[PDB]
Formats: C-alpha cells, structure tokens, sequence
C-alpha cells in the first residue's frame, strides 16, 4: 500500500500477472462447456424437456377469456383456439433443430474469424500482421 | 429431415477452432555450424516478423529463465 | 514495360519512406498516419522487388535515378549501423521495421548489380 | 489491470502540463545511469567466460603442436 | 461526420412436486383409474 | 411392481375383487462418445457408429420418419396405439401377472 | 568426444544467454536515455502504442464456445454489429 | 553434413554498439577476446 | 404454499400482485374426416 | 517456444508497462536487479580474475 | 480508492 505495489520478480508469470497480462500468454481461455460431464447433463435436460413436450395431447385448444366479445354461437370457430398448440409446436421444433443451428453458427463463426486480419482495422494495421502478410508474399 | 437428434454426439462447436491471433508467425532460424565454426552466419532472418535480438529476448524471458 | 507510368506511383509511395528512415533514429512513429505511410512504403518496396525479379521490369528499374539513389541511401544507413558510427544510431524500438527494409533493399541491389 | 488505467491517466496529465517534463527527463537520466552500471557488470562476467573458453582452446593448441611435431 | 430470453411457456409445463394441480387438460386419467 | 401400482391396475380393470394376496405377496409388494453425425466436425467411420448403440427414447415416432410415409399415415390407429402403450400399460401388465 | 561436444555446447549457450541479458539491459538504458532527450514524443508514442496493443489483445474474447453457444453475441442489441452484418455477403458467396 | 541443422535455441547474439564509450570501458577488451577466439577457431579447423 | 396461503388469507398484506395469463389450456373435440381413402 | 501475434503484442506491452511503471517509481525490482548483478557472483568472478592474473604473472 | 492515491503521490514526488 505505502511502498511499491508491484514488486516485480524473476518469474514472468507473477510479473506478467501483476501488470494485468495474465491470460494473454495462453492459447485459449478456460470455459465450462468443454467437459463431457456438463455436456451429458445438458443433453439429459434437453431430452427430458422434449419428452415432456411430446407427451402432450394434440387436441390442445385454449380458452382465451377474450372470446366474450366474439359472440361464438357453437358453430363459429374461435380465432384463438391454436395459441398454446402453436407455442408447443414452436418450442418442440426449435428443440429438435438444435444441431442445425449449431452447424450454421459455427460456419458463420469460422468464416468470420478466418478474415479477421483482413476486415478488422486494429488487427490489420498492427506492424506484426502487416509484416507477416508481407512475408507470405515474398517471391 | 436428415438433421440428427440434439442428444447425439458430438455437441460442441469450437472443438477445432483457431483464431488468426494464434497462427505461429515466422521468426529467426538459429542455424548451428559445428562447434569450432564461430565465423559463421548463425541466423537466417529473411521473412521474419521480428528481428533476431527481440526473438532472443523473448526466448530469454520465457524459456531461458524457466529454471 | 507493358504497363508504363506504374513506377511513378510506387516512387511517390517510396520517397517519404526515405525521409522516415532518416528520421528513424528516435521514437517517431507516435501517430497512426505515420505508421500507415511507413507500411505503404514497405508494401510498395516489396512490390518493386518482386517485379525486379524479372528482366523487363529490372531493365526499366535500372533506368531510374530515384530508385538507385534510394537504394544507395538505405545501404549507407546500413553501413552506418554496421560500422557502429556515432552519427546515426538505430533506436531498437524501430529495429523490426529497419530489418525488413534492409532485406528488400539488398534483393533489389542484387538484381541491379548485373547492370552496373 | 486497473492500476494501468490510473497510470495512463497520470501520463496524460503529465503531457497536458508544460513545465513538467524537466523532472521526467532528470529521473529518466538517473535510471539510465543505473542501467549502464548493470550492463558494466554483465560485460565483466562475459569477459570472464571468454577467458575460460580461450584457456580450453589453448590446451587444444598444445595438443595440435605435439601432433605436428610427430 | 437488454437480453431477450426464450419464452417461459409456464401454461404448457406441468407441476413437478404435486401433479394433482395441473389443468384438467394436462392431467393423466390413469391415477384415478379412468383410462379404460 | 408397487403396491399402489397393483391397486391402480386392478381398479382400472373392474376385476379388483377377484384377487386375493398372500402373506409373501404383501410382504414383497411393500418393498468416450463416438461422433455419430458430421454436422459439426469430421465424421468417424460408419462402422464405428454402427458399433455404438443408439437410444433416443424421448420421441414417439423415433428420430426420423420419411415425408411420404408420415404424410400418408392413419391417425385413428396411432391414437389407439398410444392409448394402449402410454396410458393403459399398467392395467395390461397387471392382467399379465395376475388373472391367469 | 561426446563429453567435449556437450561441454562446449553448454559453455556456448551460457555465453549466449549472458549476451542476451546484456542486450536487454542496453535496450532499457537506451529507452530511458531517449526519454530523457525527448520526453513528449516518447510519451505520446507510449500512449498510442499501449492503446493499440490493448485493442489488439481484445480481438479474440468472444471465440470461446461460451459466447459461441449462447445467444449473446448473435443478438442485435449489441451496439457493435461486426458479426451479424456479414451474413448478407456470406450468403451471396454461397459459403455461409 | 551439407546443411547447418536448424536448432531451437539461440546460437548467437549481437553485442550492442550504442552504449557510451566513456561509461562502458570494457567493451574493447571483450571485442579483442572475441577476435582472438575466432582466430583460434580458424587455426584449429584449418 | 401453506405459509403464503395463510399470510394472504389473514389479510396480512396491503396488496396482492395480479399477473395471470388470461387464457388456460383445455381439450378440444377430435373428429375424423368423412372423405374415404382411395388406398392405391 | 512458439510465437504468435498475441504473444508478441503481450510481450511488447508488458515491456512498455514495466518501463513506465518504473519511471513513476511504482515498482520494486530489487530481487531481479540483485539476481542479475549477483554480488556474490561478482566477488567470485573478481577472485577468479585475480587468480588468473597471478598465474599469468608467475609463469614468466 | 487507494490506487489513485498511490499514483498521484508518485506523480507529485516526480514533479517535485
């Protein structure tokens, strides 16, 4: 507190940490979704939800409490009978198309990362990226 | 459809993803001419991103003082 | 040769590089416009070297006093670095740039070495 | 990494003022003297190591002389 | 010179602890022996 | 399986009074990951996928039904099928165990 | 022969390490001398370079399978829309 | 052998020539020692 | 549930928040089509 | 042992920050500065120099 | 907090 708050030593991992740059020497960070245990758990939860959704009845109308103003005469069709059925179908199908969304997302991410050094200014303009792109084109 | 069930492995996206910010730029080469050949070109820095002394300082900080 | 008036543009990008390199013995790339001009100069120099790897292009390059004077200027700066003169001492924070520079120049020299 | 924001703000405030740069120059001068002392020490140790190297090669020279006489 | 969340369709889901309180449309006529 | 399950089964069918439990009957009634698909990475050999066992379970018509076949199904038969397999299963299991 | 080779290699490597340490000390001296000569220019350069390097070091944070698997970085509410804006082009190129 | 076998550790390093000659007074001796080492290497290898 | 029920019943709260989905699910009659099948 | 853009930028930024923090006297580097100088090693090297000089003096 | 205190104390010692 009173004295120098840094106290650099000859470790370079405490020295780098004390000045802010700690994770900046590792390739990729540490995350939670990278373990098979959490993956199995998430898959279990998703399968349970899909099971519950599929065990619903097909005839799943909804009484909307605003049908009062629509003077239904036992022959007309209520304009809101399919509102919980539509939501159930939407959730079920969205849960069944998860891998497709994952694939499209990873395609987008890869095709936007591969062009980082060409589309992002502060990466394209550093002397090191420019030097590397020049070094590749040496005839 | 041909889309698989969302519980079938694999289920991870960035398992083999590499951002360009880690692409192993080119550096010095550090040739070695025998043992008694001291009047010999030690480096080969043609298409390097950083010069020889800075590469040596990086090596010194990260590797030379690992012990 | 097939595209005349191509070399003048590269010269316009290359001579400010001479001024910068003369001013390279101290911290002088503080701004981003300076860095952009330096990188444009380096790219134009590499383009010139890659073209000089051909007969017609190097024949056109030799008949140009500006390019030869620039090569000589860079070589004299390299000699000043090599002999360890106290006049012009490279600031190590810029060494990287200088490094690349030197290499390209020498390649150019090699080519035009056949025509002098 | 929060200390460095305060450090950058301090450096910017230093750049704002006018009569503040002389003290900076003097402090940096003293620091440079420290580092030249460090470099002197390193150079002396380098000299010692090269001396050892030369002694080994001198023994090698003696062996070579014996071979030539043979 | 906010985090929009996936809808929480609470009306669709079932009670986890006491499933005798769901709407009659969601209940299973199998605990009171009314299947057949 | 369970005592109350047996009672619910015997009450679903109306033959609940035609059953009598013994002592023992009462005392016993009270108690890696192989990449299958390739939508995300490089698919493993189809032989390896076949070597692994698949179990969807949560869905009713499996993980795939062709378009024409599903489009040309019968709803009454499948409604009765689901009523037999999903809801009336305990009564039929009890009728398999007891009632000869 | 093998002992002599190993000994000579070890001695050469020690000498090279000491030479690199000398280079490091000399570069620090040169930095502080240059600062003592022209403080304003070196300080402006330091500020600009620090800003640029910090900007560079923050160019790969949303690429960790956590930002990828959740709907945060794909949302439009992001003030910076450097990710979704590409879609159109990526669709016209057929790659997607 | 017909090639110099690229290796992973630094095999040499320049000696800085921007130090003040007044303050550093043992660079001349180090350079003399380096020259003598080179001469001994030449003689042995020949 | 019992604690909250006895708290609300005893009128020991000034106001009760009233936010309800103004619909609720209900079954629906399910008839078959009358046009017979060709069954090629 | 590998050098990428991230490593290079981190190294350069670390050097810059260390130098500046040293200018403001916000850092105490006694351990590094005395492991590099190593006064024990200084005394050892000085005695070795003295012994070598005596050896060269007495051989005549 | 205390970081600003330390930084400003260092700057004041530098400028005095």
């Amino acid at each position: 507190s009173e004295k120098k708050p840094i106290k650099i030593s000859a470790d370079f991992n405490a020295k780098a940490k004390s000045l802010g740059l700690e994770s900046k020497f590792s390739n990729a960070t540490k995350t939670a979704l990278g373990d098979p245990d959490t993956e199995i758990r998430i898959s279990a939860r998703i399968s349970n939800r899909i099971n519950e959704l599929e065990r619903l009845p097909a005839n799943l109308g909804t009484y909307s409490l605003d049908d009062c103003l629509e003077f239904i005469t036992k022959d007309d069709l209520s304009s809101r009978m399919d509102t919980f059925k539509i939501k159930a179908l939407v959730e079920l199908k969205s849960l069944k198309l998860l891998t497709k969304q994952k694939s499209i997302r990873q395609k987008l991410i890869n095709n936007v990362a591969s062009q980082a050094h060409h589309n992002i200014p502060y990466l394209r303009d550093s002397p090191f990226t420019a030097a590397a792109q020049r070094s590749v084109q040496i005839r | 459809s041909n889309i698989p069930d969302p519980t079938l492995p694999p289920t991870e996206m960035m398992t083999r993803f590499l951002h360009p910010n880690w692409y192993a730029l080119p550096t010095t080469v550090w040739l070695k001419y025998g043992n008694y050949n001291s009047w010999a070109p030690s480096f080969n820095e043609n298409g390097t991103v950083v010069d020889s002394t800075t590469r040596g300082l990086i090596w010194l900080e990260r590797i030379g003082y690992m012990d | 040769r097939t595209l005349p008036d191509l070399l003048p543009l590269f010269k316009t990008f290359i001579l400010p590089l001479e001024r910068i390199v003369e001013g390279l013995n101290k911290s002088s790339i503080c701004d981003s416009k300076a860095m952009d001009s330096l990188q444009m100069g380096l790219n134009a120099l590499l383009i010139l070297r890659n073209l000089a790897q051909d007969t017609d292009s190097v024949q056109i390059l030799v008949k140009d006093r500006e390019i030869k004077s620039f090569i000589l200027f860079i070589l004299k700066k390299f000699q000043c670095v090599a002999t360890g003169d106290n006049k012009w001492q490279l600031y190590e924070g810029n060494a990287t740039f200088f490094n690349e520079l030197t290499h390209y120049t020498l390649d150019l020299m090699e080519a035009i070495s056949s025509y002098i | 990494s929060k200390l460095m924001e305060c450090v950058n703000d301090a450096v910017q405030t230093l750049l704002q003022g006018d009569d503040k740069l002389g003290k900076v120059s003097d402090k940096s001068r003293e620091i440079s003297e420290k580092y030249i002392e460090e470099s002197q020490a390193i150079i002396q140790e380098l000299v010692k190591l090269t001396m050892e190297k030369l002694e080994s090669k001198f023994t090698k020279l003696c062996d070579l002389e014996t071979q030539l006489e043979m | 010179n906010v985090k929009k969340e996936f809808p929480v369709n609470l009306t669709i889901k079932k009670n986890v602890y006491d499933s005798a309180q769901d709407f009659n449309a969601l209940q299973d006529e199998s605990r009171n022996s009314r299947q057949i | 399986m369970g005592y109350y399950d047996v009672l619910a089964g015997l009450s679903a069918l109306e033959k609940s009074s035609q059953v009598v439990f013994s002592a023992t009957e009462l005392q016993q009634l009270t108690q890696k990951r192989v990449a299958v698909h390739g939508y995300l990475g490089g698919k493993v050999s189809l032989a390896d996928a076949a070597q692994v066992e698949y179990e969807v379970g949560h869905s009713l018509l499996g993980s795939y039904v062709p378009r024409q076949q599903l489009e040309a199904l019968s709803s009454v038969d499948f409604s009765h099928h689901f009523h037999r397999t999903l809801e009336c299963k305990a009564a039929l299991e009890t009728h398999d165990v007891f009632l000869a | 022969e093998e002992e002599t080779d190993a000994e000579d290699t070890a001695k050469l490597r020690e000498i090279t390490k000491l030479a690199l340490q000398l280079n490091s000390s000399a570069q620090k001296y040169q930095f502080f001398h240059e600062l003592s000569l022209h403080p304003r220019e070196t300080l402006t350069h330091y500020l600009w370079s620090s800003k640029q390097n910090e900007l560079v070091l923050q160019g790969d944070q949303y690429f960790n399978e956590d930002a990828a698997r959740t709907s945060d970085i794909y949302s439009n509410n992001n003030n910076d829309r450097s990710l979704m804006g590409n879609i159109s082009l990526l669709y016209s190129q057929g790659r997607l | 052998q017909t090639n110099p076998v690229p290796v992973t550790y630094p095999t040499d390093a320049y000696i800085p020539t921007y130090l003040p000659d007044d303050k550093v007074s043992n660079l001349a001796d180090l350079k003399k020692l380096i020259e003598m080492d080179s001469r001994l290497d030449l003689y042995l290898t020949r | 549930k019992r604690i909250l029920k006895e708290v609300i019943l005893a009128k020991k709260v000034s106001k009760v928040p009233i936010n309800n989905v103004r619909a609720f699910p209900v079954l629906q009659t399910n008839y078959n089509g009358s046009i017979p099948v060709v069954r090629a | 042992n590998n050098v990428t853009l991230k490593n290079l930028t981190a190294f350069q930024l670390l050097s810059q920050r260390e130098n500046i923090c040293e200018l403001l006297n916000l850092v105490e580097s006694t351990e590094r500065h005395n492991s590099i100088i190593n006064p024990e090693r200084q005394r050892m090297s000085l005695e070795e120099m003295k012994k070598m000089l005596d050896a060269l003096k007495n051989e005549r």
